[PDB]
Formats: C-alpha cells, sequence, structure tokens
C-alpha cells in the first residue's frame, strides 16, 4: 500500500519475479510428489461385500461407510494425532489438488486390490485368488514350505488379529510416534512466523512503518529512509526463499523414498533385507 | 494512525484503559473511537492472485479467470473451494483432469465449444469377482517396450569477477578489492560444479572395461 | 513433447544466464546503469558512492545466481545417481524389483544416449487373456495330503490338473508333481481326487 | 560469452558416449549378463 515505495523498488531490476517463479516451482513439485506417490493404480477396485478371507480380519483397515468421510479406523486415529492462513500480509496458502477423500480412495483401491489379487494387479490386470493360497505363495517366497501355513492357518490368523489389535492400541495410546510428520509442519509454521516478525525492524531508519515516514518527511529524505527498509525486507525474503528451496529438496527426496517403498513393498514382495 | 482496512464493531475486546490493540507484527488490530468510546476491529481488505485457465491458442482464444481465496460476492460467475472462477460453466459429470485448478476441481474445453469446470474422477470403477475357491490364470502373453528418459549432466559454466562487476574500469577494480575474497569463493564453487558434471557422466556411462563389437 | 525432461534443463539454464546478463541494466539506486557515465560526469567523492551501490547490487546478483546453480547441480546429481543405478541393474542384469525397470515383469533393457541425458528401452512381459477355474489347497489320495511342488491345482469343472501360476499349461497330477505331508483332516478346503502313479 | 562468462566443453565428446552405448548394447546382445561380472 505505497505507490511511491514501488517506484524505488522497481529500480532493483527483476528481483521480484525470481522469488515468485521459485515458489511456483516449489508448489508444482509439492503437488507432483503426492500425485506420483499415491496415483499408482489404473483403476479403483473395491472389496466384495462378504469378508471370507480365510479367518483374517481386515475390518480395522478397510474404509468405514458409517463415517462422514470414507476413511478407515486407523486413518481416523492418525488424523487426530496431528495438530495444526491467519497471516494477512502478502502471504497466501493454496489448497492441494487432491483432497483427503481422494487420497483415502486411492489407499482403499490399493488395499482392496492387494487383498484380492495379490501382486498380479501391479503388472497387468487384477486376477482373483483366495487369500489362504496367496499367503502360502508368500511363505513359499521366503523358503518355507506351504504345508506350514496350510496346517497352521488358524494360528497365523489369530496372531495377525492380535498384532492388529496391538498396533491400534499403540497408536491410540502413545502420541509421540508421529514426530516425523509433526516437524514438517512446525518448521514451516516457525519460518512463516519469523518472516512475519521481520516486518517490525527499524533496519537503520527512524520507524518501521511506511505510512509513518511518508507523513513526516520530505521525498528527498523519505527515499533515503525507505531504502534501508527495502534492503532489509529484500534480504529477509531472499533468506526465506533459500530455506524453502532446501527444505523442499529434502521433502522431495523423502517422497521419492516413499514412492519406491510403495512400488516394492506394497505391490509385491521384497527380498531386500530390512 | 493512517492506513486502510475494514472497520467492524468488536464487542469481544474489552480495553478497560488501553487505547489501541496490536498483533505479532507492528500492525494495529483494534482501536477506540476518540469521539465516542467503543472498540473497533480492523481487518484488512481481501486480496489474492489471479490465474487464467486457457486452452491452447492453437485451438481457440477463450479464457476463464480464477481469483483464488476470494469470496467474490463483490467481484457466468461460479464459486469453488479454491477461489472463484468466472468464464466457465459448472458440469455435474466427472472426467479425467485436463487443466488442474485445485481442491479436486479441474477445468477442460468441451466441443458447444465452451470451457467447463468439473470434479475430477480418479479412475474407472472395477470390482474383482473374489471367491474362496476361484482362480484366474492367463492363457496368453504380450511383449511391450517402454521408454524412460532422464537427464545426467547440465551445462558447465564459469564467470569472471572483475570482468563482470567492474568491466574495463581501473577505479572500479580499485574499490572492488576492499571487500576481500568474495571472488575466489565463487569460482571455487563453480569449479566444483563443473567437476561433478563430468563425474556424473563418467559414473553413468563408463561401466565397461572393454569395447565390444557385434559380429558382422 | 516426449523429451520435456531434457528440454527443461536447457530452458532453465538459458533463463538463468539471460537473467544474470540482463541484471546489468539496473540502476540499483544510482544515477546511471553504466559506470562510464558516472566516472565522466561527477567528482570522486560521490562517484565512488554510486560505484559502491552498483557494486553491492551486482555482487548480490552473482551470489543469488551461484546459489541457484548449486541447488540445481545437487538435484541433477541426485537424478544421475538413479540413472547410474538403473544402468547397473536393469541393463547389466535382470531386476526383480517391482516397477523399477518398467511396468510388468522385466526382461532386459537397452540404453540410448541423448543431449544431456539417457534413455532406456525396457522390454517387459505382460499377461493378456485370462480364464476362470476352481482351485483347492491340497488333495487327499489315500488319507494323505498332496501339495504341488510348484504351481496350483485347477479344475475345468470335471477334471483336476496342476499348472504353473504364470501360464495355463495343464498336466496330469502324479507323484512327480506333488509331495505328501501328513494326513488330510487339518487342511481347510481340501477336495480329494485320484492321483496317478507312473 | 560477452561479460566475462564462459561455457567449458565436456570432457567426454558425443562420439565417446555413442561408443559406450554401442559397447554396452553389443555386450548385452551377445553375452547376456555374464559380461558384467567377469569376461
Ligand atoms: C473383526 O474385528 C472387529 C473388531 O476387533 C470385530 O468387531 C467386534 O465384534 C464384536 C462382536 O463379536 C463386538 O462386540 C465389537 O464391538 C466389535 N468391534 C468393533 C470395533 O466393531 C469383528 O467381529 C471381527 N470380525 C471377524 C470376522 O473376526
Ligand atoms: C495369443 O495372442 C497373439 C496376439 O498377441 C495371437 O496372435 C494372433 O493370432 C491371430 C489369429 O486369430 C492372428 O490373426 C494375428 O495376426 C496374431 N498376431 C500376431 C502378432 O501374430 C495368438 O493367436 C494368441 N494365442 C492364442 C492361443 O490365443
Ligand atoms: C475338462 O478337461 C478334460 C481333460 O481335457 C476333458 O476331458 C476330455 O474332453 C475331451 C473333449 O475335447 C474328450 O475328447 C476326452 O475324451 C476327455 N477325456 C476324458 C478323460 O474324459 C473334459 O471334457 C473337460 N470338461 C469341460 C467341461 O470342458
Ligand atoms: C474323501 O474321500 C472319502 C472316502 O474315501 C470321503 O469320506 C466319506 O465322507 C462321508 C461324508 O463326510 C462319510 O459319510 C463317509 O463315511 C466317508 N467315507 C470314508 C471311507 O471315510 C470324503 O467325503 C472325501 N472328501 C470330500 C471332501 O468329499
Ligand atoms: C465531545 O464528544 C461527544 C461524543 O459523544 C460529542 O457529542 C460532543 O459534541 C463533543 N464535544 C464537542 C464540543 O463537540
Ligand atoms: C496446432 O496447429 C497446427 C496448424 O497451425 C495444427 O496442424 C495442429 O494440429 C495443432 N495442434 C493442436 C494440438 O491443436
Ligand atoms: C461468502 O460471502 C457470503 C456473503 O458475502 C456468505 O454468505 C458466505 O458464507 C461466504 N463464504 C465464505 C466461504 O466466506
Ligand atoms: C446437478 O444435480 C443436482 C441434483 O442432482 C441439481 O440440483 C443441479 O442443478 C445439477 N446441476 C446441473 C448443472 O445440472
Ligand atoms: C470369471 O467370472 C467372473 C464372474 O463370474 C467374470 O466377471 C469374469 O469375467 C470371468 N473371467 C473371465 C476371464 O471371463
Ligand atoms: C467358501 O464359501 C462358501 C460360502 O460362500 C462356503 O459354503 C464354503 O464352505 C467355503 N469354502 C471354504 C473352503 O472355506
Amino acid at each position: 500500500d505505497s505507490t511511491e515505495c514501488s517506484n524505488l523498488l522497481l529500480q532493483y531490476g527483476s528481483f521480484c519475479t525470481q522469488l515468485n517463479r521459485a515458489l511456483t516451482g516449489i508448489a508444482v513439485e509439492q503437488d507432483k510428489n503426492t500425485q506420483e506417490v499415491f496415483a499408482q493404480v489404473k483403476q479403483i477396485y473395491k472389496t466384495p461385500p462378504i469378508k471370507d478371507f480365510g479367518g483374517f480380519n481386515f475390518s480395522q483397515i478397510l474404509p468405514d461407510p458409517s463415517k462422514p468421510s470414507k476413511r478407515s479406523f486407523i486413518e481416523d486415529l492418525l488424523f487426530n494425532k496431528v495438530t495444526l492462513a491467519q497471516k494477512f500480509n502478502g502471504l497466501t496458502v493454496l489448497p492441494p489438488l487432491l483432497t483427503d477423500e481422494m487420497i483415502a480412495q486411492y489407499t482403499s483401491a490399493l488395499l482392496a486390490g492387494t487383498i484380492t489379487s495379490g501382486w498380479t494387479f501391479g503388472a497387468g490386470a487384477a486376477l482373483q485368488i483366495p487369500f489362504a493360497m496367496q499367503m502360502a505363495y508368500r511363505f513359499n517366497g521366503i523358503g518355507v514350505t506351504q504345508n506350514v501355513l496350510y496346517e497352521n492357518q488358524k494360528l497365523i490368523a489369530n496372531q495377525f488379529n492380535s498384532a492388529i489389535g496391538k498396533i491400534q492400541d499403540s497408536l491410540s495410546s502413545t502420541a509421540s510416534a508421529l514426530g516425523k510428520l509433526q516437524d514438517v509442519v512446525n518448521q514451516n509454521a516457525q519460518a512463516l512466523n519469523t518472516l512475519v516478525k521481520q516486518l517490525s525492524s527499524n533496519f537503520g531508519a527512524i520507524s518501521s512503518v511506511l505510512n509513518d515516514i511518508l507523513s513526516r518527511l520530505d521525498p528527498p529524505e523519505a527515499e533515503v529512509q525507505i531504502d534501508r527498509l527495502i534492503t532489509g525486507r529484500l534480504q529477509s525474503l531472499q533468506t526465506y526463499v533459500t530455506q524453502q528451496l532446501i527444505r523442499a529438496a529434502e521433502i522431495r527426496a523423502s517422497a521419492n523414498l516413499a514412492a519406491t517403498k510403495m512400488s516394492e513393498c506394497v505391490l509385491g514382495q521384497s527380498k531386500r533385507v530390512d | 494512525l493512517t492506513g486502510t482496512g475494514v472497520l467492524t464493531e468488536s464487542n469481544k475486546k474489552f480495553l478497560p484503559f488501553q487505547q489501541f490493540g496490536r498483533d505479532i507484527a507492528d500492525t494495529t488490530d483494534a482501536v477506540r473511537d476518540p469521539q465516542t468510546l467503543e472498540i473497533l476491529d480492523i481487518t484488512p481488505c481481501s486480496f489474492g492472485g489471479v490465474s487464467v485457465i486457457t486452452p491452447g491458442t492453437n485451438t481457440s482464444n477463450q479464457v476463464a479467470v480464477l481469483y483464488q481465496d476470494v469470496n467474490c460476492t463483490e467481484v457466468n460467475v461460479f464459486q469453488t473451494r479454491a477461489g472463484c472462477l468466472i468464464g466457465a460453466e459448472h458440469v455435474n459429470n466427472s472426467y479425467e483432469c485436463d487443466i488442474p485448478i485445485g481442491a479436486g476441481i479441474c477445468a477442460s474445453y468441451q466441443t458447444s465449444q465452451s470451457i467447463i469446470a468439473y470434479t475430477m474422477s480418479l479412475g474407472a470403477e472395477n470390482s474383482v469377482a473374489y471367491s474362496n475357491n476361484s482362480i484366474a490364470i492367463p492363457t496368453n502373453f504380450t511383449i511391450s517396450v517402454t521408454t524412460e528418459i532422464l537427464p545426467v549432466s547440465m551445462t558447465k559454466t564459469s564467470v569472471d569477477c572483475t570482468m563482470y562487476i567492474c568491466g574495463d574500469s581501473t577505479e572500479c577494480s580499485n574499490l572492488l578489492l576492499q571487500y576481500g575474497s568474495f571472488c575466489t569463493q565463487l569460482n571455487r564453487a563453480l569449479t566444483g560444479i563443473a567437476v561433478e558434471q563430468d563425474k556424473n557422466t563418467q559414473e553413468v556411462f563408463a561401466q565397461v572395461k572393454q569395447i565390444y563389437k557385434t559380429p558382422p | 513433447s516426449a523429451l520435456g525432461k531434457l528440454q527443461d534443463v536447457v530452458n532453465q539454464n538459458a533463463q538463468a544466464l539471460n537473467t544474470l546478463v540482463k541484471q546489468l541494466s539496473s540502476n540499483f539506486g544510482a544515477i546511471s546503469s553504466v559506470l562510464n557515465d558516472i566516472l565522466s560526469r561527477l567528482d570522486p567523492p560521490e562517484a565512488e558512492v554510486q560505484i559502491d551501490r552498483l557494486i553491492t547490487g551486482r555482487l548480490q546478483s552473482l551470489q543469488t545466481y551461484v546459489t541457484q546453480q548449486l541447488i540445481r547441480a545437487a538435484e541433477i546429481r541426485a537424478s544421475a545417481n538413479l540413472a547410474a543405478t538403473k544402468m547397473s541393474e536393469c541393463v547389466l542384469g535382470q531386476s526383480k524389483r517391482v516397477d523399477f525397470c518398467g511396468k510388468g515383469y522385466h526382461l532386459m533393457s537397452f540404453p540410448q544416449s541423448a543431449p544431456h541425458g539417457v534413455v532406456f528401452l525396457h522390454v517387459t512381459y505382460v499377461p493378456a487373456q485370462e480364464k476362470n477355474f476352481t482351485t483347492a489347497p491340497a488333495i487327499c489320495h489315500d488319507g494323505k495330503a498332496h501339495f504341488p511342488r510348484e504351481g496350483v491345482f485347477v479344475s475345468n469343472g470335471t477334471h483336476w490338473f496342476v499348472t504353473q501360476r504364470n501360464f495355463y499349461e495343464p498336466q496330469i497330477i502324479t507323484t512327480d508333481n506333488t509331495f505328501v505331508s501328513g494326513n488330510c483332516d487339518v487342511v481347510i478346503g481340501i477336495v480329494n481326487n485320484t492321483v496317478y502313479d507312473p
């Protein structure tokens, strides 16, 4: 809100477009990460209404129709474990392309394809197969004869159900497991907070308000007093942009690792140790 | 205390003896009217970037703009969750995403020869015929060939300090050296980049001890 | 438009160089954008002041360009490492990692060079046409339980066969395709049929 | 190359890259994966 400050500002060349271009690239990359990680299934499969899976119980991970959103129980527990736009300077936030409902639909299609088809849905088209035989195939993968499973099916089913109960109890009880997903929010909130706080620095002038200076001095010294503020705010913006670039690179590396894990661990069986 | 914003009656604030209120930054948030003593809230006027949904000029020259994060009751006018869009018509159908917009809304050019804004569809619905004693076994195959292109090395470059900052001017070079070594610390980084640009190609391609040759 | 990945690098490099060169045409608060004008019109005491502000502007521009180049080079190296890994694994051998050397079951790949990049031609195996059958975990013959050595038990409505899992190729059940493991009152879903002996 | 900025030429020319990809393609076709381990 200053028609005279922007006239001295435009004397600094194209320092105003580089930051916008970099931030736009960051935004595009951050949406491409999610699009690449989740959108790995061509179609949208769904589980049959009858849950006859050889004794295994997947009710705690399948979507819950009774909920307002088509989320699972563990997903609902996860969304309540993460806490935390209100700024009103030239700072805006944009909504992601894919809403949480679409992500839930993707992870439901992936999970319902994994249960029914196994790994065949990742190569060609989904091929139905009983779960009690898919699990024998998976034990045959790790050099254990399938008669071990076929003679102990109830034991493995009970152990899997107990493990699911234990994991749900652990998620519902302890809240410190999601620190990795909490820091990615805290660091950005703190960076925006510092950027906003930088607006209240003298930087060498007599006051940190443009309207205060323009209503008290003459232009020949008003421009001198405005130059320091312009320099300080430009330096703050540049530092913020550089930090954002580095953090975005780190997040992209993490997203690539997640995409590799989804491609290998989920859509197949991995012989890579640990 | 000049400025700009939207005045609003704020009975929530109290200010028993305080004249003004303020926020994290040096921006006032509440003031009291000197004539009649009540507390007024100050909220800045709405603002936001402008985006232009457009098909290629090869096809046509029809556009539709979008003011994101603007409740344009003030400004065919639509209203989405990512802002508000004028110039395109809402459609109850759902197709793939052609021009992404946001919050699950995508735009595309139909035929009518107009621009439509719909909600994207994730994929064709499918449901496997799962059963506890049923299998599906392939009887035929197909061989497919896929392309995958990825870069290896960028363009090596190097710059000169004085020749750029103080080109052919002795009194400029007589002031530049007062800053110490801000020159060599840039050329060193550029040289490192140039060296790794060759290391990348050497790693990617040089993986054979001998040069093999196909029979005639 | 298939080679956008390689074109983007050139486009960004050209844009960065163009912006750096065009940054020389800004006053940065000085009277003129060419120092020759200043040194030929004003006395030293403020000519040096203008020179100093020009120097600060140009030095800041160079620092910004160098930082951007460093970040882009780091990203390019990160991509080149993946390219080298693909060349080592998909080409020089056969990879069992799912969706690493192309969709489907990987067979072999062929490398091709490109301006500032590489291109792989992954050859993959994909099943095409499917059928329906009726399986069974095992089979009783004389109170025992025969399991497939490798493959599945399938039935076309009347007869039972043993076939490989990735291709339909029925064979008569025998003692060379199955192995015995105990009695068959424990397995769930077992259906009993005759087993031929050579 | 007008204001003290230069571009250096790559160490590996475009012909040696082609020679590498020809050696790789000819080893792959005629030897399988055995050419990567030993001889
Ligand atoms: C799968 O597990 C769920 C939850 O562990 C089971 O649902 C419970 O069913 C009992 C009755 O048997 C109820 O008393 C509980 O309130 C249910 N819990 C929930 C969260 O709904 C379900 O029965 C199990 N299904 C199978 C086939 O084992
Ligand atoms: C397996 O699929 C291939 C095609 O992928 C079939 O080959 C085709 O057979 C038809 C005969 O009706 C010919 O007209 C085509 O020219 C063939 N295509 C090619 C590329 O050769 C093959 O017949 C199928 N095999 C079975 C047993 O169904
Ligand atoms: C299931 O497969 C069996 C074995 O191939 C079929 O039995 C043979 O069917 C052919 C018909 O093409 C006859 O010529 C043979 O004499 C049959 N052999 C025996 C031992 O019966 C059987 O017909 C198939 N059933 C169905 C419904 O397709
Ligand atoms: C496997 O074959 C045996 C016969 O050898 C079948 O056993 C019969 O089962 C019925 C009903 O369960 C009984 O009434 C008979 O007394 C059983 N006979 C014998 C000799 O045990 C058995 O049904 C067959 N398996 C299946 C799945 O049908
Ligand atoms: C003083 O302020 C009150 C506010 O209600 C106003 O009514 C009054 O006219 C003011 N005094 C004078 C002299 O204008
Ligand atoms: C672009 O225009 C050319 C003619 O100028 C036309 O041949 C071509 O099909 C157009 N491409 C698209 C994608 O519309
Ligand atoms: C937009 O403004 C209208 C009236 O101005 C109001 O009824 C509506 O609730 C507002 N919606 C949002 C999302 O601000
Ligand atoms: C979409 O459908 C709803 C109800 O099904 C209807 O109220 C609305 O007018 C429809 N929109 C269009 C553009 O036809
Ligand atoms: C197998 O049966 C299901 C339902 O009975 C059907 O949808 C599917 O198309 C069948 N498979 C083939 C290959 O026709
Ligand atoms: C398969 O399910 C049917 C009911 O849908 C049931 O009658 C049959 O016993 C089941 N078979 C096995 C092996 O569990």
